[PDB]
């Protein structure tokens, strides 16, 4: 099978403007209604002997009933050229069935931190823009409370390339230039 | 000055029928009908019912035609005579 | 998007009183009793201040574009609604077209 | 963004220079029509000159008074052509209208279906048991 | 006398950015 | 200085290109490396005016590529030390300021800045203004700026920018 | 020569306050009902289906000029066209907004007959049809012979297989368009939904095909005019007798 590589770019939006901006997406996107949907994400790290634990993201959507948990794993970070102006990591995208915190937990991975994120998803051709605001999750297990990590919402534009040709950056570099004067998406380091 | 108008609207006719060929293996038939030959001013030849799912039908002009009226020729074949058929 | 109409009314307006201002002021100019001296110099500030007024507006207009003049000629459209509604009418004429006839075939019966 | 910056430069520079001329061709009239004192020129040719250039001035100014005129037409159709959030509340609305239209007309033929049906039910326990019989 | 500003209001936090990211990827404010 | 000089520029063309309209695709093909890539010697070039000849191909033996010599007529720009042009502040730091003119960008450092001038982190638009604000410099502004020297790398080239000398800056 | 210049300043003034007290409020009101966009000094609108998720090659870029203002329909797009579908037993509006509906009908129906030929041409089908302009005929029984036929006017029939096949094609284009393909988790990538939940609630081969099926306009419509060709001769035959 060929690798599946994402390109990311990350910004954040102040609650204000979020008006502006949701208006703004909708019309530079296809024409879609807005997604709307809720998530719960946990992240499970293996403690092997290996100093690096492996770290497999899996996603249940509360909001959308009968739908299958995924489970992702994301490389070490490839971006080298400074044209490419974009984050490439390795992907992998599979959907899993209900029983998949048991198996992960008999398997030996530790669940770490859980997050629920909120938000609209609009899309454009291949280009997916995700905005949403994370919300910590307090108390050892549950999501009815939850309390917002920030009053701002990040924004990730994210590409699921079948790794063949490039110019899959330079696709989303004018697409994030449009947003920049509302909201300036840059690829940030996930280091500090 | 028949001579070269008879050319000139003659060459024009060939060249409108290469386009509508193309245009025809562009969006309708693709590859149910190719181009085997294309002279500029001599001959044009479509290939139909090809090999794989050859014939041909080559359209060409000759100078002037006095004695014999110029008309198509499906060279590889030369079909068969049907009163009917061979006349449209 | 009332405030763009008025904004352009008031634009339109405020220029054609600036020139009317103007072609007054060069009228008394060339006139050989200005008689209108206080009135004229009252006359010459009302001009700036239009003048400085009109650009102001403007400037806060072209950032009120430039705010969302992201140049994207926007991509969206109704034509969805709009076809599926054109079908529906198109379908309901067509259903009233052989009600009427078969209402015409009943009172061809009843006509005999 | 690069695109949205060059196009705001571009109306703005249109504006300000525009302010200027303005005021500027205004300034111009005045420095002239001040009947100083006159030598070696002659009136003769001074007041015909002066005359042609007041004339050409206030043509300039009408001009520029129409380009500024042009420029607020050009705004007001780039607000109506691609404001962006005005446009999608308005393309929201011609789908509500399209959308109840349907809804009616839907309501309306099922309707009209179900009573022919019952009118085809009618005729066809008639027609099926007519004696006639040629 | 052209003023000077007129619309300061900004749109992103570039601290926010850093934060919300930073939470993300390691997990800083949420264990 | 925008300057229209003549240039002689070689082409590589792959065989695949050859047959119909081989001549105009050297012509075609001549301005996808031209525009977009500079040299100190002659600066940014801007666009090609017109072809002024079209020299003969020459094959590289092995190789089975193209050489066509080509005689091109094309505006460049190129910054000359000590010489006042017209700029546009892109970027305020307190480092230094960053202006752009055209292809050319120039940074401003922080000591040829003038002394009496002071950056303005209190103000939300970073901007540099004096004690009195007679005179006050912001993004986007005009300014003219005296080159220092020319210093150019990776076909690009950016200067210094003075401000000591007279008539310099914002009015 | 002061007077010259007062009298050329009122003459333009008033000229512009005559010009002012509705070339505006048409253009807003194009706006509303067709998309439009910027471009020069030539200002376009969108005449396809594009943004509702049709692969047609074609720019429909309209026109819009002064003349209270006027619409110009790109070449080719003029004119009146209907496609007319037909069973042989042998083998108000605004005066822009008809020009407008009616140049965009034209293209809706180049769309389908397109769609229709090269699913004749290309796609192996039982008895095959024969498209030879702007005709297609087929014979999906052996008396019956059935014809589609893209009439361009360039100023027997059924309705309902006409009806039918503007609304396939419309929604072929809404299959592309969907909000099934929107991921609610929001890690997940992208695609169908049914798609998604085949792995999860494991699906057999026959699930999986049918999720995924290829056929066609054609083949659709001919099974449609078969169907009411055999419903027609059932009950002219029970009639009968």
């Amino acid at each position: 099978t060929i690798n599946m590589m994402e390109y990311l770019l990350q910004g954040s939006v102040l609650d204000h403007s979020l008006e502006s901006l949701i208006h703004r997406l909708r019309g530079l996107c296809d024409n879609m209604e807005p997604e709307t949907f809720l998530d719960h994400e946990m992240v499970f790290l293996l403690k092997g002997q290996q100093a690096s634990p492996f770290v497999l993201r899996a996603r249940r959507s509360m909001d959308r009933a009968g739908a299958p948990w995924h489970l992702r794993y994301l490389g070490q970070p490839e971006m080298g050229d400074k044209n490419r102006h974009a984050l490439v990591r390795n992907c992998v995208d599979i959907a899993t069935s209900e029983n998949l915190t048991d198996f992960l937990m008999e398997m030996g991975f530790r669940m770490d931190h859980e997050f629920v994120a909120k938000g609209h998803l609009f899309r454009k051709g291949i280009m997916k823009i995700m905005v949403y605001k994370i919300f910590r999750i307090l108390v050892p297990g549950n999501t009815d409370s939850t309390e917002a990590l920030s009053l701002s919402y990040l924004v990730e534009l994210s590409v699921v390339a079948p790794a063949g040709q490039d110019m899959v950056s330079d696709d989303m570099k004018n697409f994030a230039e449009q947003l920049k004067p509302l909201v300036h998406l840059e690829k940030i380091d996930p280091k500090r | 000055m028949y001579n070269c108008l008879h050319s000139f609207c003659l060459s024009l006719q060939l060249e409108v029928l290469h386009s509508q060929t193309l245009m025809l293996i562009r969006e309708r038939w693709g590859d149910l009908v190719q181009v085997e030959r294309y002279h500029a001013g001599k001959c044009l030849s479509l290939s139909v019912w090809n090999q794989q799912v050859v014939h041909k039908v080559t359209i060409k002009i000759d100078e002037n035609d006095v004695s014999k009226p110029l008309q198509i020729f499906h060279d590889p074949p030369l079909p068969a005579s049907d009163s009917k058929l061979v006349e449209r | 998007l009332a405030n763009e109409r008025l904004r352009a009314l008031e634009d339109i307006e405020r220029e054609i009183g600036a020139i009317l201002q103007n072609a007054g002021t060069v009228i008394l100019e060339l006139s050989k009793e200005k008689t209108n001296e206080r009135l004229l110099d009252r006359q010459a500030a009302a001009f700036t201040a239009s003048v400085q007024h009109v650009e102001a507006e403007l400037s806060a207009q072209i950032r009120y574009l430039t705010q969302v003049a992201t140049g994207q000629p926007h991509e969206g459209s109704s034509y969805s609604s709009r076809k599926d509604c054109q079908m529906a009418l198109k379908r309901v004429d067509y259903a009233r077209l052989k009600l009427s006839d078969v209402a015409r075939t009943c009172e061809q019966m009843l006509e005999n | 963004p690069q695109s949205k910056e060059t196009l705001l430069q571009s109306y703005n520079k249109r504006l300000k220079d525009d302010i200027k001329s303005i005021m500027d061709n205004f300034t111009e009239i005045i420095k002239t029509a001040k009947i100083e004192d006159e030598t070696q020129v002659s009136r003769a040719t001074q007041g015909e000159q002066d005359n042609y250039e007041m004339h050409v001035r206030a043509a300039n100014i009408v001009r520029a008074g129409e380009s500024l005129m042009k420029l607020v037409s050009d705004l007001k159709q780039f607000l109506i052509l691609n404001d962006f959030p005005s446009v999608n509340e308005a393309i929201d609305q011609r789908n509500q209208q399209l959308r109840t239209l349907q809804e009616e007309c839907d309501r309306k033929l099922i309707t009209l279906r179900d009573e022919i049906s019952i009118d085809l039910y009618e005729l066809e326990e008639e027609y099926y048991s007519s004696s006639s019989s040629l | 006398e052209s003023g000077g500003l007129r619309p300061n209001k900004q749109t992103f936090n570039p601290t926010d950015t850093n934060a919300l990211v930073a939470a993300v990827a390691f997990g800083k404010g949420l264990s | 200085m925008f300057y229209h000089i003549s240039l002689e520029h070689e082409i590589l063309l792959h065989p695949r290109y050859f047959g119909p309209n081989l001549l105009n695709t050297v012509k075609q093909k001549l301005f996808t490396e031209v525009e977009g890539t500079c040299t100190g010697k002659y600066g940014f070039v801007i666009a090609v005016t017109t072809i002024d000849n079209i020299g003969a191909g020459v094959i590289q033996p092995g190789r089975g590529f193209v050489l066509y010599p080509v005689k091109y007529k094309a505006i460049v720009f190129r910054p000359f030390k000590g010489e006042v042009v017209d700029a546009v502040v892109t970027q305020v730091n307190k480092v230094g300021l960053f202006t752009e003119i055209g292809p050319m960008s120039c940074f401003i450092s922080r000591h040829s800045i003038p002394s009496e001038m002071e950056f303005d982190p209190n103000s939300n638009p970073p901007c540099y203004k004096t004690m009195d604000e007679d005179i006050v410099i912001q993004q986007d502004d005009e300014i003219r700026l005296k080159i220092v020297g020319t210093r150019v790398d990776k076909n690009d080239i950016f200067a210094i920018g003075s401000l000591m000398d007279d008539y310099l800056g914002l009015v | 020569s002061l007077a010259g210049a007062a009298q050329i300043l009122l003459k333009g003034a008033e000229r512009l306050t005559k010009s002012v007290t509705d070339f505006n409020s048409e253009l807003l009101r194009l706006r509303q009902h067709w998309k439009l966009r910027k471009v020069g000094d030539k200002i376009l609108g969108d005449l396809s289906y594009r943004s509702a998720g049709s692969l047609f090659p074609h720019h429909g870029t309209f026109e819009v000029i002064k003349n209270p203002l006027d619409v110009q329909i790109p070449s080719d797009l003029e004119g009146s066209a209907y496609i007319k579908v037909s069973i042989q037993k042998q083998a108000g509006s605004p005066h822009w907004q008809t020009k407008l509906e009616a140049a965009q009908n034209v293209l809706l129906c180049k769309e389908i007959f397109a769609q229709l030929s090269r699913e004749a041409v290309q796609i192996k089908s039982q008895v095959p049809h024969i498209v030879v302009k702007n005709q297609i005929i087929s014979q999906p029984f052996p008396s019956l012979q059935l014809s589609i036929s893209l009439c361009h006017s360039s100023n027997d029939h059924l309705y309902v297989l006409e009806h039918n096949l503007h609304l396939l094609i419309r929604e072929f284009h809404k299959q592309t368009l969907s909000s099934i393909m929107m991921p609610h988790p929001a890690s997940a990538p992208f695609g169908h939904k049914r798609m998604r939940l085949s792995g999860p609630q494991a699906f057999d081969k026959n699930e999986i095909n049918s999720l995924q099926s290829s056929e066609g306009l054609l083949e659709k419509i001919i099974k449609q005019a078969k169907h009411i060709f055999l419903r027609s001769r059932a009950a002219a035959t029970i009639d009968s007798l």
